[PDB]
């Protein structure tokens, strides 16, 4: 469908999976002699996490600078999202509750619960709802899909109740996702050329275009 | 004629069992000690790969590791 | 663990920890007993 | 002691590496069978690549640390690397085509570069080894080249070679049938291969002492 | 069927709509055990009770005491009279031993059903228990449960629910503006684009701590924002 | 069916929920063995215990420190009783030696035959040193309010707190060094600092902890 | 930099390789060459479906696009070589 199709990956490619465009000119979807991390079950199960967390990063970067410069949040926030901390040489905010050593094993701990839990689910479907956890093992069950578990929270409304509507909205979550993995992508990279905001060089490109752009923001 | 990434999974177990049986490369060894002799032989056949089996997979495949350890002792 | 000890229990092995305790023994002696020439 | 933390990392993950090919994932013969695949990633990727990245460290660290420490600075007053690499003022100042940026790369305007990129030859007379930026400048040049030689072999699509065809199109009166079979011959016997490449390796090791003593490329080591 | 929390969605198997307000909302599954989801019941009996008296109190006395902050009303020098200046020792004694001897009560009755009705000093005197946290008798004189129960107590389930959500919005309201609930009601009538959360949030307007007496009571807003 | 050290993992085989506290917690397979195992459940249950009076001790030492008493530390109190008292070190360390010596060979030899030690050769004391189980030495000397002889239920939820307050009490004692090592007071100290102001007293600013911080 | 003799050579040369290799003159994905330079099929792995007449796909845009891009940065370092 997409530019770059082939007939050796459509050996493999017949729309089953979410977003399937016969995009593989690399092969990494073939399931004869696969193994270790190269393998289909694998590879979409990491494009989906790499999908839902560049849609939540791209939002987190392009959101405080729009919120700044529309006047709802103040003056003492609004600032790059490669300034607030994350990068200390390219500056860090000192206006948090702790330093970011503290908040950083919270996040640690946090993150090792949630990852692994998570895993664990992965490597044995359904083994999160076993064993004890306050109650809440009754929706870690997921389903035999380890990328679309599902459950009382991860699907609060019951949204997809027909197969197609389900497919529709993988379809939507993944193109959504690609799109948010490269616009994540051209936020690093225009703040390793530029050294400002997305919002910023946006709004720079909309005033000039001509003046404004990769070939003009070389020197 | 296509440039892929074959592979097998888990063809070995990684186990101690064969750590205790010394000269289990190759089948003369097996059998165990009798003479001196044969400990040299422990350590002059060792890294011989085409020697402990005619598989040619195989024989690429133990090159393939000995040469990661090779790296690991590098550096 | 049958078959990690036994493979501490080859020869190379027993032969490595033995000769290592020895020349600790033998080190740790001249240490604390510097320069013995005669009893 | 950064750098020893971090190579005992690497041996962990190279022994990782070899215990996961060995016991989890070991590739098949065909795997092992891809001379092209694997001569133009060696050729490329591993040499073009490493050449590459250990210009872009000697233009961004070597070259200003060693020039203000032959400007006598002292090593405590220098700036540290990731400052140089921060900002362009500094660069700017020991390099003033830093001030340009890397609009003269894309630009066909490489005479710019003029600064960090000569070919001054001969030693430098207050370290006595080779100039640091003539080592940039042939480390740049042959990331090209190894790179531009990375794109010879065909692997899965049309373009490129088979080294199987050049070796049988290679065929004279005094010689018989040629090349025919050698092929065959290098893609499953390992010992034949370890023959050419320890051949070429150990020339290469006596090539690189005489080059060494004759010009010596680090300061200070004469 | 009872009307459900989000449309289209479907009930959990354990909320059949036996117990009042029902919704059939459990996003963490904590209902799944039986005994957990008795007890989950008492404890939203209790918070919905307590909620719903604290948020008439404060109501009640900021509208009959408009000068005295509810936030602030713990303190010692600022009870009436004949208890200001009173010793705190003696009032957290009061407390704690008449509040530990009726939860000891409650918390057996929860655990033994119907085991503690009769009073243990005058015999013959016993509550009738219908059902677990809802014990009447001298705790119903008037007697209003012979009748509907079933809508009476699902009014009291969803007022307790509002209540909780409302005396929470209360202490949010007082730690980021400083004042009651009427108060702050008015300011924002008085101006809805100048005084809302956009701008008073992030301000914390309780104290790092307070010296009650001897002891120092650490205190603290429930976000990090401008002490 | 029993929880475990990390969820969705099978347990080991030779660990089938028969011990107290066994959550099936060994990646390195140490306890494999029977004998092995054997050895090492009385190894973790004597360290516990001592864990556990170390622990108790080293608290309320400190709680003397903390008020007007004049409790040394727990770091500084060998050399305050050595100093304070006309003790000599060598023969306090002779005379805990001997001790110990004649109880741990005594339970050494018990491990290696048990019931031995219940012949009577020791002072005609036979029921006293018979033994219960591997590491639960149970009579009316080491238990006289025999709560090992009545209610199993109760006595087994008593293994359980016992092999858990124990590796509690040896997380704690390794906190203790840690905390000494790198802030330099005593456990209550670091406590009362961390209560003081828990955002920015803790280990992510003691500065030793953290090296990058 | 728009309109000068750099950018003029290089899109020149880029087009006149791209021009090359569609209208068949110069080596593709699809048709290789023998020791002779005679254009012939090939066996290619990958088989990229192309909507192109002439079965023009992205790797022939790609190796059309370095060579073009080499020969133009060639000619523009020599022509600036010798001063002209
Ligand atoms: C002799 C070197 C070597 C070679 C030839 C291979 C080859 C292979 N590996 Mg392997 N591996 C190696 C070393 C090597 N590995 C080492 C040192 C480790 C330890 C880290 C691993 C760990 C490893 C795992 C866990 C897996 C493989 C897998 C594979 C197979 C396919 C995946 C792949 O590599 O494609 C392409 C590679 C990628 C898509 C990922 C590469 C991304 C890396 C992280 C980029 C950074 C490294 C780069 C060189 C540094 C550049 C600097 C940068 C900061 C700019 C393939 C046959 C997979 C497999 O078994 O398939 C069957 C698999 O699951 N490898
Ligand atoms: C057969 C040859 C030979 C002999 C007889 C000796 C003898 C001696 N050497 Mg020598 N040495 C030799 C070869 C020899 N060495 C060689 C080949 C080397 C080169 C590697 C050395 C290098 C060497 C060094 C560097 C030193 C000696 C030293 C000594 C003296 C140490 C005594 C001691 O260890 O304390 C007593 C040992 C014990 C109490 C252990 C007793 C064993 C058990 C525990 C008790 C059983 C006892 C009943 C000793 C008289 C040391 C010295 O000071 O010289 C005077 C010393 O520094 N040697
Ligand atoms: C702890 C993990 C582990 C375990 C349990 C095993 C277990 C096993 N391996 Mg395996 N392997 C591992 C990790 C492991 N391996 C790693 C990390 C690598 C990459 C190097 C390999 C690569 C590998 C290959 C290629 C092969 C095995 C084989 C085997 C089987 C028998 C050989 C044997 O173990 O004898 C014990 C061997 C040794 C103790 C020698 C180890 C030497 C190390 C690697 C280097 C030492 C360098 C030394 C310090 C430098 C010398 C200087 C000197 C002065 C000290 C056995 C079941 C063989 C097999 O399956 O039989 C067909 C097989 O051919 N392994
Ligand atoms: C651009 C891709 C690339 C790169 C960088 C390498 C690099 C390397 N290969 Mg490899 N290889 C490749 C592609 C690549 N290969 C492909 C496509 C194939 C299949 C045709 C193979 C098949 C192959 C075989 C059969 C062998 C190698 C070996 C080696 C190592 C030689 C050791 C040395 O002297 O170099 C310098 C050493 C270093 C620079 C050490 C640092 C290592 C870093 C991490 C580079 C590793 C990059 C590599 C791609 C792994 C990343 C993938 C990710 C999954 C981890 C070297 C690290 C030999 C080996 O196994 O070594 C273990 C060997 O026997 N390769
Ligand atoms: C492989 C070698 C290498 C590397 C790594 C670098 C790297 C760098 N060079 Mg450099 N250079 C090199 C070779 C290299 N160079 C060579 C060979 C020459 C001689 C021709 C030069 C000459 C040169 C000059 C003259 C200058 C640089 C400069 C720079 C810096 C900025 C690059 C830039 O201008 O913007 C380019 C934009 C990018 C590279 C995009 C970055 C992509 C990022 C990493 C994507 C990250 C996205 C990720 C998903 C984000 C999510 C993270 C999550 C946690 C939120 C940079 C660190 C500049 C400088 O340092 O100023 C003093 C500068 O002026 N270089
Ligand atoms: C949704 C993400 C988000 C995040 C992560 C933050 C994070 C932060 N905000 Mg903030 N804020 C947000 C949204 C957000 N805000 C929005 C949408 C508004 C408009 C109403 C504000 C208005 C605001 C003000 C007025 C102030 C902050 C301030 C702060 C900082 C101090 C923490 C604090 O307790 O202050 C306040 C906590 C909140 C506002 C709770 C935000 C929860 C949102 C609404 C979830 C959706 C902190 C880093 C303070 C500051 O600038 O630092 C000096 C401050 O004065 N924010
Ligand atoms: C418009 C066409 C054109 C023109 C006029 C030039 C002109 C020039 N080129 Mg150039 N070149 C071109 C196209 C052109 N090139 C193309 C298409 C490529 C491929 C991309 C190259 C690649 C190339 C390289 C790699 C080099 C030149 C170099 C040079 C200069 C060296 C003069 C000489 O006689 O070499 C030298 C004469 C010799 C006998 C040396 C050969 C020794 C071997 C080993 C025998 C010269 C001014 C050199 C340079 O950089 O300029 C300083 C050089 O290194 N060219
Ligand atoms: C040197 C001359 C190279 C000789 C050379 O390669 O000439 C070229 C000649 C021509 O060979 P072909 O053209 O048939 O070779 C084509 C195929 O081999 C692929 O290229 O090769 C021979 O003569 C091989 C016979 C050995 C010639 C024996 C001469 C001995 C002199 C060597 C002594 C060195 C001093
Ligand atoms: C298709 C294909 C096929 C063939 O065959 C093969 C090949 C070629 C391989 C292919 C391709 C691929 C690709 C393209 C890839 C890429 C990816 C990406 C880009 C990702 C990103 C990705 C990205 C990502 C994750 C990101 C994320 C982010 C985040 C979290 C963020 C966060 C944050 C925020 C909020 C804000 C603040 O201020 C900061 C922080 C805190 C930090
Ligand atoms: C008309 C038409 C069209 C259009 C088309 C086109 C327009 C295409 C294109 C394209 C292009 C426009 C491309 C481009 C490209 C480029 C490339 C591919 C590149 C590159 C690079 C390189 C590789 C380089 C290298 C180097 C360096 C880096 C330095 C040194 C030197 C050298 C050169 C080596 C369509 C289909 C729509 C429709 C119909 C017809
Ligand atoms: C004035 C001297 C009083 C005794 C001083 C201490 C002596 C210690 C002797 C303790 C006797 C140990 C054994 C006692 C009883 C034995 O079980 C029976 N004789 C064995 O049949
Ligand atoms: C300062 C050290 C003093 C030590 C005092 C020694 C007292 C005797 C203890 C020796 C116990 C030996 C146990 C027998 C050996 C064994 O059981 O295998
Ligand atoms: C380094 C490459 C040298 C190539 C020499 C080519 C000589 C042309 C020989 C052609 C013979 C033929 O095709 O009939």
């Amino acid at each position: 469908l997409y530019v770059g199709a082939s007939q050796s990956s459509l050996a493999y490619l017949d729309g089953s999976l979410p977003g399937d465009f016969g995009f593989d000119p690399l092969g990494l979807l073939d399931p004869v002699n696969s193994g270790g991390f190269i393998e289909p079950k694998w590879l979409q199960y990491s494009e989906v996490i790499h999908a839902r967390w560049a849609m939540l990063g791209a939002a987190g970067c392009i959101a405080p600078e729009v919120l700044g410069a529309a006047g709802l949040i103040p003056d003492a926030t609004n600032i790059k999202w490669f300034e607030s901390g994350v990068i200390p040489p390219a500056g860090s905010y000192n206006g948090y509750w702790a330093d970011p050593y503290t908040i950083f094993f919270v996040e640690i701990v946090a993150m090792q619960f949630a990852e692994l839990r998570r895993l664990q689910d992965f490597r044995y479907p359904g083994s999160m709802g076993q064993q004890y956890f306050l109650g809440l093992e009754a929706i870690f069950k997921g389903s035999g899909d380890a990328a679309y578990p599902g459950g009382p929270f991860f699907n609060l409304f019951n949204l997809g109740k027909t197969e197609a509507a389900m497919k529709e909205l993988k379809l939507k979550e993944i193109k959504n996702g690609r799109l948010a993995m490269l616009a994540m992508l051209g936020y690093g990279a225009q703040a390793v050329m530029t050294g400002k905001g997305p919002f910023q060089n946006l709004v720079e490109h909309l005033a000039d275009p001509v003046n404004n752009n990769i070939l003009t923001n070389f020197g | 004629k296509k440039v892929k990434i074959a592979v097998d999974r888990n063809p070995v177990e990684t186990s101690f069992e064969k750590w205790a049986k010394p000269g289990h490369f190759s089948r003369t060894l097996s059998k165990g000690p009798n003479t001196t002799t044969w400990i040299w032989n422990l350590h002059a056949d060792a890294h011989d790969f085409d020697s402990h089996t005619s598989d040619l997979e195989e024989i690429s495949r133990k090159v393939f590791s000995a040469h990661f350890g090779q790296l690991g002792i590098i550096f | 663990m049958k078959d990690f000890t036994t493979y501490l229990s080859t020869a190379p092995v027993i032969a490595t920890i033995w000769f290592t305790f020895t020349a600790g023994l033998l080190i740790e002696i001249n240490r604390y007993f510097p320069d013995p020439l005669v009893f | 002691y950064t750098t020893a933390i971090g190579g005992l990392v690497m041996a962990a993950a190279m022994f990782f590496a070899g215990w996961f090919h060995y016991h989890k994932a070991a590739p098949k013969l065909e795997w092992f069978q891809n001379v092209e695949s694997m001569l133009n990633h060696h050729l490329g990727g591993l040499l073009g690549l490493g050449s590459l990245a250990w210009a872009g460290h000697q233009i961004h660290v070597s070259l200003p640390v060693n020039k203000l420490l032959d400007a006598g600075v002292d090593p405590k007053e220098i700036p540290l690397p990731h400052d140089l690499l921060l900002n362009r003022a500094i660069m700017a100042d020991l390099y003033p085509s830093f001030a340009k940026g890397i609009a003269p790369f894309f630009t066909l305007n490489w005479s710019e570069y003029s600064d960090f990129l000569t070919f001054k030859g001969g030693l430098n007379p207050v370290t006595g080894g080779l100039w640091l930026s003539d080592t940039a400048h042939h480390h740049v040049a042959i990331a090209v080249l190894f790179l531009v030689a990375g794109h010879m072999y065909r692997t899965n699509w049309g373009i490129g070679h088979s080294m199987k065809e050049i070796l049988e199109a290679h065929r004279g009166p005094f010689t018989g049938e040629g090349h025919v079979g050698l092929y065959e011959i290098l893609t499953t016997s390992w010992h034949a291969q370890l023959a050419i490449n320890l051949a070429l390796f150990g020339s290469l090791s006596i090539i690189v002492a005489h080059h060494m003593y004759a010009m010596p490329p680090y300061p200070y080591l004469a | 069927d009872r009307k459900l929390w989000a449309p289209g969605v479907v009930a959990p198997e354990y909320l059949k709509g036996d117990l009042a307000g029902d919704y059939g909302w459990d996003p963490l599954g904590l209902g799944a055990d039986p005994t957990a989801l008795k007890w989950y019941r008492q404890s939203e009996l209790q918070h919905a009770r307590w909620a719903m008296l604290g948020v008439a109190g404060v109501l009640v006395q900021e509208i009959v005491k408009p000068d005295v902050y509810f936030y602030e009303a713990g303190l010692p020098q600022n009870l009436p009279e004949p208890f200001t200046n009173i010793n705190m020792g003696g009032l957290l004694a009061w407390e704690f031993i008449l509040m530990h001897w009726v939860e000891v009560r409650r918390w057996q009755d929860y655990k033994n059903f119907g085991s503690v009705n009769e009073d243990p000093i005058f015999k013959g005197n016993k509550v009738p228990n219908p059902e677990m946290g809802y014990p009447g008798g001298i705790f119903d004189p008037f007697g209003f449960s012979k009748g509907n129960l079933k809508e009476l107590q699902t009014k009291e389930i969803k007022n307790g629910r509002l209540a909780m959500i409302a005396y929470m919005a209360f202490i949010l309201q007082a730690q980021a503006t400083g004042k009651g609930p009427l108060a702050a009601l008015s300011a924002h009538l008085s101006n809805p684009f100048g005084n809302n959360i956009l701008k008073n949030i992030g301000t914390c307007t309780v104290p790092h701590s307070v010296d009650v007496q001897g002891l120092t009571i650490p205190l603290t807003c429930l976000w990090p924002g401008s002490q | 069916v029993r929880p475990v050290w990390f969820p969705g993992n099978p347990p080991p085989a030779h660990l089938d929920g028969s011990l107290a506290g066994d959550y099936g917690f060994d990646p390195l397979f140490l306890g494999q063995e029977p004998q092995t195992l054997k050895w090492y459940v009385q190894a973790e249950l004597v360290h516990g215990r001592f864990a556990m009076l170390g622990a108790a001790g080293i608290i309320l030492t400190s709680i003397g420190a903390k008020v007007g008493l004049g409790f040394p530390e727990w770091y500084d109190a060998g050399k305050v009783v050595v100093e304070k008292n006309n003790i000599d070190f060598p023969t306090l360390m002779v005379i805990q030696f001997y001790l110990m010596g004649w109880a741990e060979t005594k339970r050494w030899y018990d491990f290696k035959n048990p019931g031995s030690q219940a012949d009577g050769s020791f002072l005609g004391f036979t029921e006293e040193f018979k033994g219960l189980e591997n590491g639960y030495p149970g009579g009316r000397f080491f238990d006289p309010m025999g709560l090992s002889r009545g209610d199993a239920a109760k006595y087994q939820e008593y293994k359980q707190k016992e092999v858990k307050n124990g590796r509690l009490a040896m997380i704690a004692c390794l906190g203790f060094a840690a905390q000494y090592a790198a802030t330099g007071k005593g456990p209550l100290d670091n406590l009362a600092d961390h209560l003081a102001d828990p955002n920015h007293v803790n280990f992510a600013t003691n500065g030793v902890s953290i090296p990058i911080a | 930099f728009i309109g000068s003799s750099t950018n003029l050579i290089m899109v020149a040369s880029t087009t006149a390789t791209l021009a090359a290799a569609r209208f068949g003159l110069a080596p593709t994905v699809k048709k290789n060459t023998t020791a002779g330079l005679k254009l012939v099929d090939s066996k290619n792995s990958a088989g990229v479906i192309s909507n192109d007449p002439a079965g023009f796909t992205i790797v022939d845009v790609l190796a059309m696009g370095a060579a073009g891009h080499g020969l133009g940065v060639g000619i523009v370092l020599g022509l600036k070589g010798i001063g002209a």
